[PDB]
């Protein structure tokens, strides 16, 4: 596995790994497709914030009972703790697909949450929504379709990328099921 | 177990072979790979007050 | 006035408004909360009236991002998004504040023969300028078609109209 | 004349009437208006080459 990171990972301390020249040629070796790999990875970071906003607000217009109350986003409080909670696991799964594995994902970001969600009330169902769109939504920045904001890469193809990056999200979906 | 300090991996990544520079210096070598950078931190994903009051007033919009 | 002294400091020290001190300010400019939520409809708003203003202007003229065009090359281009930022937010200010002297003085202020210096196209500038104040009245009239701002049903014309003229003050600078 | 220095007003407004709170104190107090706050600094607006790029691939898009 790619211990490029490990340290600043484990330090969790805002210290920062610079990855260049080098060593980059050697994570660019290390990992398959490097450099579609990185530009795989730009097409998730490049549109966070919007990944997630569309995702949360997905999961609540096809249920909007979740803004109402006893639902799971009623009041700021909730819904930015949800906005929250995706981005995080958007970026798990960035960083997933920038190292080759899921390792961090799992161990740091869903072992227990299932849980977690369980005894806080946190729906199963407009979780695995908001899940399924940013999924959905990061399957089509990858692979350069989506309609609005596209991303300028050489021509090619990134369908095994694209898989992989599903094949996280399907770890998030596995953990919280 | 799972961390619950709020903090995910940010990564930034630099491709600046247009040769247009930022103020620092460069944090890492660049021998072989002109222009290009990975930069990985742990950072706090912030809670957005705002973006959460969007979405309750804009979701019914695409 | 608690404004004053940052603006003038310019150094990244921050004025808070709150309690007796921010119903002050509401009563020294007109329609107060109104006034506040016209401001929201632009900061809240900000990056996507930008990036808004800039594309329309280089989609309306594409010669603006070919070689030899005044956003060609990522550098300028960033420039030119950095600049439309820089003016929305004097103008942002200056509907927080009720006046232009900090737009006219800090910002406006010999720009004109800066850009001209610089061989900076009038003909984008004064688009982008146009897209972003059209696109300001459409904020702080709620009548923009994805995003809008919840706020208590009334009528924010007169905010408009003023935020309009600062937006006039931009393009007159500028002719 | 102008400033140089690329520096604008920076405003952010908060209404936390709702009762939630950030991890910062206050910095003013909201006696008689409580939950209500404008914030006004002057920051260096910083190129963003995201955006930049953004713009170059998408502005034919509406
Ligand atoms: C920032 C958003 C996007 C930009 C900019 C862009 O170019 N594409 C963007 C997003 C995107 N979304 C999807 C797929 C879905 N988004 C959904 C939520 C949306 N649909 C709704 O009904 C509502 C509420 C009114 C929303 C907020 C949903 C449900 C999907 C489909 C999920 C699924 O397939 O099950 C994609 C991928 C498809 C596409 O390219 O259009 C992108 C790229
Ligand atoms: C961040 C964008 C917006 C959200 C979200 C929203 O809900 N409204 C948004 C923007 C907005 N734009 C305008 C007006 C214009 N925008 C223009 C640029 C656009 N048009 C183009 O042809 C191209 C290139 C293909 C673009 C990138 C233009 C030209 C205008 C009209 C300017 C004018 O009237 O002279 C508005 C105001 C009108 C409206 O609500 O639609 C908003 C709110
Ligand atoms: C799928 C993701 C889309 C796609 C990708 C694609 N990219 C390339 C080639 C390159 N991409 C990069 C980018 C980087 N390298 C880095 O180290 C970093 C981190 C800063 C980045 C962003 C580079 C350097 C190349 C090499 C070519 C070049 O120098 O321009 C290809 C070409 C095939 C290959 O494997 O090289 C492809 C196909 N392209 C698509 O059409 C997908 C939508
Ligand atoms: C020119 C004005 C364009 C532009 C550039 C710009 N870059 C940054 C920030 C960084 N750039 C790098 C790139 C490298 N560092 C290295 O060591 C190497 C070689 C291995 C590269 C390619 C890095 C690492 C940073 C961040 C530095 C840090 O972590 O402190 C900025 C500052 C903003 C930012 O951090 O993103 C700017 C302005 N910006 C534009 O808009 C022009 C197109
Ligand atoms: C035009 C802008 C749109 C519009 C505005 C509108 N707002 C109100 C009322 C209030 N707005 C606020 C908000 C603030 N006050 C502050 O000091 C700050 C800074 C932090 C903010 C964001 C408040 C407190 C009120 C009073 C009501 C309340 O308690 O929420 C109105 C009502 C009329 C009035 O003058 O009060 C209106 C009409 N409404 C629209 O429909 C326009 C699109
Ligand atoms: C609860 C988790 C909700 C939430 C709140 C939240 N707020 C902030 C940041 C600030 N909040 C204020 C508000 C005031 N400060 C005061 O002195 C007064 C009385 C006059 C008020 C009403 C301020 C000023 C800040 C910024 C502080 C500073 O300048 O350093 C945050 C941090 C994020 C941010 O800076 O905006 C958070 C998380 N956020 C949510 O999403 C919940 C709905
Ligand atoms: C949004 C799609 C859904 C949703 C989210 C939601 N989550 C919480 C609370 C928590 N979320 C976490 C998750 C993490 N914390 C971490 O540190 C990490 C890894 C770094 C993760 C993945 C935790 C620990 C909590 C509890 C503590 C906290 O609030 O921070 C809430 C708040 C629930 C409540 O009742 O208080 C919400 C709303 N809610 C939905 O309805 C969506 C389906
Ligand atoms: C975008 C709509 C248009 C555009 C912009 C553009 N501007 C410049 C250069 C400068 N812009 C300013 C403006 C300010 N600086 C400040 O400090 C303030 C107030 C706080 C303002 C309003 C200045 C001083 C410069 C010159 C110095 C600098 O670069 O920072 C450029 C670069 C031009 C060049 O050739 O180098 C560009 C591209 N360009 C367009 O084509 C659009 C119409």
């Amino acid at each position: 596995m790619l211990d490029a990171f490990s340290k600043v990972i484990t330090s969790a301390d805002g210290k920062a790994a610079y990855v260049g020249g080098a060593d980059l040629q050697a994570l660019k070796k290390f990992v398959s497709d490097g450099n579609k790999r990185m530009d795989a990875v730009n097409a998730i970071v490049s549109n966070a914030s919007c990944i997630v906003s569309d995702a949360v607000s997905g999961m609540v217009c096809e249920n909007p009972a979740l803004i109402a109350p006893n639902g799971g986003v009623y009041s700021n409080r909730k819904m930015a703790a949800c906005l929250r909670d995706a981005e995080i696991i958007l970026r798990y799964v960035s960083y997933s697909l920038l190292s080759g594995d899921s390792s961090v994902l799992e161990d740091r970001c869903l072992n227990g949450l299932k849980e977690t969600y369980a005894s806080l009330g946190v729906p199963a169902a407009g979780n695995a929504r908001a899940v399924a769109i940013m999924k959905a939504t990061v399957n089509g920045f990858i692979n350069n379709t989506a309609q609005q904001k596209k991303l300028s890469t050489p021509a090619g193809d990134c369908s095994a990328l694209a898989s992989e990056a599903g094949g996280y999200f399907d770890k998030v979906s596995s953990a919280l099921a | 177990k799972m961390a619950t300090d709020s903090k995910a991996p940010l990564i930034e990544l630099f491709d600046e072979r247009d040769g247009c520079k930022g103020p620092a210096a460069n944090k890492a070598s660049d021998v072989g790979e002109p222009g290009l950078c990975v930069k990985v931190s742990m950072q706090k994903v912030a809670m957005n007050a705002a973006a959460a009051k969007s979405v309750a007033t804009n979701y019914m919009r695409k």
